[PDB]
């Protein structure tokens, strides 16, 4: 796991790289009016790696932990670019900033065109597959604030990627005082207006059959697109998905076996 | 005093709250424009169509509330509730002036319908200038007011929706109605009686307090140019909820500029569905 | 809290009217010894209204409340006709007496020829629609009989039209001691022998296209026929379903929307 | 007590009950008619067919019970079970004279069939004079005896039905059988043992006490006149439940005059009338 | 209802007959290496009945009880025939032994050539039907015993065909196991020997339409096949099934009617 | 403490334990053949294929284990686990000797791969002589190593399977990993600390302790000759579960000799046999 000092170092170097290179893109991002909108920064992998070797190894080892630190670096770089820009009303701050990593250095181990196998979980790679189905744009109730009998319960539940998007529950029960706090009351269920969403979607990419790596039947990989990556791809279009491979597991039952399929939270979707 | 706020709840209207000042601004705006509209026709419709383009005008309209577009986008429900409250208040005060004239003519202080209960009319805004296409529609638009130019493909037959569900508690023995946002009944929980505090939860429909409004589900797809063969792809569609007078206004095969609030459809992972405010036909 | 005085006035005036006009029809009803068919008396609306103004306003305001009082008035009118008639065993008394009100004054306010919207709940009106689908005749139950060993239970609950024909049981019994058990299940209660089971045919009627009140697609009203009215309607023919507009709501679920669809408990389905 | 009383009536043998007089009248009627019927054939079939026109015979049967038609209509099951008790008792008493004579000749302390158990016979009557067509059949016909001139369309294959499901209680340790009308297990509740009272409820089909009678479901629809094209529309199909000997008597495509008591189809659209057939008379 | 001494008498007589009759057959059965395999001995019914009439009437009365006694007779007859045989490594004892009854005394009363009716439960008779539906070889673990932690308790749960081949569930907490009783013990997962699983097949046979006994529609009889009898028959051929007529009833409910379907747990299947 | 004590030694070392002798015999057999195989290729594949005809060898290899076929049949999983221990231990000792040689050559305390951590190897054996087709396949061969000769008809796309699931207990506060046979997640129950007992049952997918191995399902039907018209009947298909390197080895339309332990499928009259493939030999 990452240490606090290591997190600070990675974030600082990422912020410095974006300030020295992608500053104009951050200006364009803060120029837009819609603050709730999601914005791509499009940081390049190979240049970032050659600038700092520690970033390369740490990102390759733990993409899921590095990406939030990259978003924090985005926030700090946005601070700097906002104080740098003279016009205040034109340049508005964007809380919805997500790092986009593209152009991985050409390495068979780092980037492998084949549909990932179970060994590739928790690793960052390029998965080149043609989109076969494009599921409807179903937004996700990613966060639901939970308040209960416990004073200032303010429990925060995030739909976990590995959980097939079921709200997380505490491993250790904090609701010792009463069963009312143990049970969960859905605030979004009672009233439709108060909620928040991240624009979830699903596509399945099938490996190109013309390639030598693919087998007799072209394997299909299901891709989870979040935030602005939605509507960036269409069915029947050659699509390269730089992302983080994880696995969802359906709610377990004692008799039933573990039901899992590899999934890919895209970190960048590029139309070939 | 004001009817329906201090009588139902102990807390009175607060002039400190900017919402009340918004109601004052909207009621003044309706007051200067009330000559064109017809009171009886509006009451028959149950709603008032007020132009967004006319309201966006400068000078006193913008002086009373600084950012009308920003306010209407950020909390559309509060703005529409304030606008409907303002139109309801101005209609009531107009009828009060007419009743005063009638009392002077007849000379009898007692008048027909002293309670003079007036139905609540939802205020409706058409010709909303900022327009958001279905491609642009995103989870960011959630909680915001959008205007979309789309053609409705499917119109469901009119189906009741329980906007208010009365609840009677067995221990309490009394009936209270709770406001109901788009079904999804909320349990009354606390009640007037302190000791019983509504421990019994019984939903009933026979009570006259329970009220119901129309709910017609229409699905709209954005009109696509035929210039290129790439154009003509499957359109994005978002379900649209029509409530109260808006029902039957939509007709299949017709383009409608549904300027409505968008919310999540928890039944079907959520998908944005626009709870229509006002539907303007092509003609 | 209904006043007994107005109920008695409505009942007595309606029964006197039906005696002084529909006497021969009641003779015919009692003369038929068989109980196979529920027997309608067919009291006309407009003449009843002109005879008494109070009856008209009470019936239009609260038809579901007035019709049982009309059935009671039928019971006393049947008492009077039985005592008036000379032969006792030729004509016998029938508990199953139901008042059907037809010949409504044709007015836009009085008769909503277009299929009602949610504004028209609890109002008696004519729905002139062509039946499209006819459901099979069903037994159902007037009530799932509540069998209690404890005496003077005097608790009566009946199958509710509003609650999707589901038996309703109040949380607390009227008696001070209450029910011995919260839920009482008995063979007699499950059986329909204690209850007054009646035919139930659920038909759907759509607006006539030639009428101007129809939209682009004909709206459809589901009509519940009861007692004699079952089998009176045949698919493919125009039906003028004078009835009481009501609302069925399926058993509510907290996350689910309140699902209510308009229904029409027919009073007399005169076939044109 | 009367032989076979418990099988037909749960309520004990009491001379004061009015059903006793009906049983005696039916016993006398069978006694006059017992010469025509074959005892062994009736025992083999487990049933007896008696023409309703014989039931409408004047004098004694009319005097003994005033309204056979009305009693059949209001309470079909009670009158049918009384008639079955009558046929059971008359067969038993005939066999009793025969066994008495045989004992007189042989002088054997243990008579043939010492248990002398006579299987219960569900008495069945055909050619019911009042015809109630399925269209006429109303919801009030539930609990009423009707006759249908209908054509069977669908015949389900023979399926067992548990008429008696003996229930053994773990706390009690003994097996008690409960009368089971068309499934829907009825809790035995109280038992012989007062303290145990039968707290446990465990079904036990392995016991010999549990008995099963075959169940074949046939659906009949009225024949309609073919004068007009609009005419000939197939009326409502009313289900029919056969049991015991009646199973396999019906053949699809053949008109059958089913005279039987009717109950509600609670097992389910939701509810339909089905006639629990008493007697099925084929066309031939 | 069999007495222990009577069981011993039947077993002794069957042992003597099978030793004097199928000595070569039982030797050939012991010849094969696979001890786990199921083995048919094919003892003729009619000659066995002529040898002793009491065993014949007991076989007709209670086949389901007589057949396990025949299996025990097989076990001790195999004891004797192996101790008689010289070569020990070549000839191995077979704990998996099952008695096959063939050549039933041809009588209309004794052998019901027709599909059995409900009168035939618990009676051995020779159904002659043509297979129409041949289900796959769906093996069943008949014993799903939950072994107690304490020694010599050896709690055993056995699947019963009358209970729709559903394993017995220890819902009652009479035993000291309590909650440990109802929880699953993965005997099958640990090793093969703790799990007692031998195969199970279902075939539906309809009465031959050529035979005069059959009705308008050929009645279908479902046959449970066990042990070697599985795969002995294939769809589309004339089949004679000697078996014990039984009835299976699904887990029963208060509202539901009893759902019984007669089954024939085949004791011998011969392809005509 | 001992060789592979962390994982393979579920039971501590015992000279009386028969498992130890099998491990020594297999590791000796491997030590004769270490030069032929490639250590790096074996580590990359994570498994080793050993011909069964070479496994059945005279003199010492059959002296230590008298009945190799019987032992493999009776306890396939145990014998394969012991063979995997043998190959893992011989690879570990080979790497240790190579590291010692490297240290001698370079003359420095530092050496390549200081940890000398050996990944787990699932030893696999092919060309199993006793072969059973669908007719021989039955419930008797449950838990017995069988060899098939049948083409695969349906191949499933690669899916993961949780071979190890870490469980964190709120009372304990630490993660516990439990071996998982083919999913069907098993309650950890007892824990390290006696008092807590691990009462809380919370799965934790986030832990690195939880490991996953891919699961591929292929259905094979044994070859049926077409010489006769009766021959060519629809052949029985038995499902095949593959894991680790075996995934993607099978290709549809190709005959594969899938020699592996066979188990029943609970999910699926409640069970049906599938062979948990141990080794798959392609036709080419």
């Amino acid at each position: 796991a990452l240490r606090a000092d290591q997190v600070s170092l990675i974030g600082q170097v990422f912020e410095s790289y974006l300030l020295q290179h992608h500053r104009d893109d951050i200006l364009g991002i803060l120029r837009q009016g819609d603050d709730e909108a999601h914005y791509p920064v499009l940081v390049d992998a190979l240049t970032l790696f050659e600038t700092n070797m520690e970033i390369g190894e740490y990102f390759n080892a733990f993409p899921s932990q590095v990406l939030p630190i990259f978003d924090g670096a985005l926030r700090r770089a946005a601070m700097a670019v906002l104080q740098a820009a003279t016009p205040s009303p034109e340049l508005r701050m964007k809380p919805n900033l997500h790092a986009r990593i593209s152009g991985l250095p050409i390495c068979p181990e780092l980037t492998r065109e084949h549909i990932p196998k179970t060994r590739d979980v928790g690793h960052f790679l390029s998965v080149t597959g043609t989109v076969i189905r494009t599921s409807l744009v179903k937004v996700l109730e990613f966060e639901r604030s939970y308040i209960c009998n416990k004073c200032k319960h303010v429990f925060v539940a995030k739909a976990d990627f590995e959980q097939y998007y079921a709200f997380c529950r505490p491993s250790a029960c904090l609701n010792e005082e009463g069963c009312n706090s143990t049970k969960f009351t859905c605030l979004s269920g009672t009233s439709s207006s108060p909620s928040s969403c991240r624009d979830y979607q699903e596509i399945k990419i099938q490996e190109q059959v013309q390639r030598l790596s693919v087998g007799s039947i072209p394997r299909c990989m299901v891709v989870v697109l979040e935030d602005d990556l939605v509507d960036s791809c269409k069915s029947g279009d050659d699509i390269t998905v730089y992302g983080v491979v994880m696995q969802r597991w359906k709610p377990f039952h004692q008799d039933a076996r573990c039901d899992l399929e590899l999934v890919l939270k895209a970190n960048y979707v590029k139309v070939n | 005093p004001y009817k329906g706020w201090k009588l139902y709840f102990s807390e009175a209207y607060a002039d400190k709250s900017p919402f009340v000042q918004k109601t004052q601004a909207f009621e003044k705006f309706f007051m200067q424009r009330i000559e064109l509209y017809d009171k009886d026709e509006i009451e028959r419709k149950g709603s008032i169509l007020v132009d967004y383009k006319e309201l966006i005008e400068d000078r006193e309209l913008t002086k009373s509330i600084p950012n009308i577009s920003t306010e209407l986008r950020d909390m559309p429900q509060k703005i529409l509730q304030c606008m409907g409250l303002a139109i309801h208040q101005v209609l009531t005060k107009d009828l009060e002036r007419h009743a005063a004239e009638l009392q002077v003519q007849e000379g009898l202080p007692l008048d027909g319908e002293p309670i003079i209960n007036v139905p609540l009319i939802h205020a409706r805004l058409y010709n909303y200038e900022p327009l958001t296409q279905l491609k642009n529609v995103r989870a960011n638009c959630y909680g915001k007011y959008i205007a979309l130019r789309g053609t409705v493909v499917r119109v469901s037959n009119i189906k009741p929706l329980c906007t208010k569900l009365a609840f009677v508690c067995g221990t309490c023995g009394d009936v209270q109605s709770v406001p109901l946002p788009d079904g999804k009944y909320t349990l009354p929980t606390k009640c007037l009686v302190p000791e019983c505090r509504g421990r019994s939860f019984t939903p009933d429909r026979s009570s006259p307090l329970t009220a119901t409004v129309d709910w017609q589900s229409v699905k709209v797809q954005e009109l696509m140019s035929d210039d290129q063969r790439e154009a003509g792809r499957i359109p994005r569609t978002i379900e649209c909820e029509l409530v109260q007078d808006l029902v039957d206004s939509c007709v299949p095969g017709d383009v409608v500029t549904i300027t409505g609030v968008v919310k999540v459809s928890s039944t079907e992972v959520f998908l944005l569905y626009i709870e229509a405010n006002s539907v303007s036909n092509s003609k």
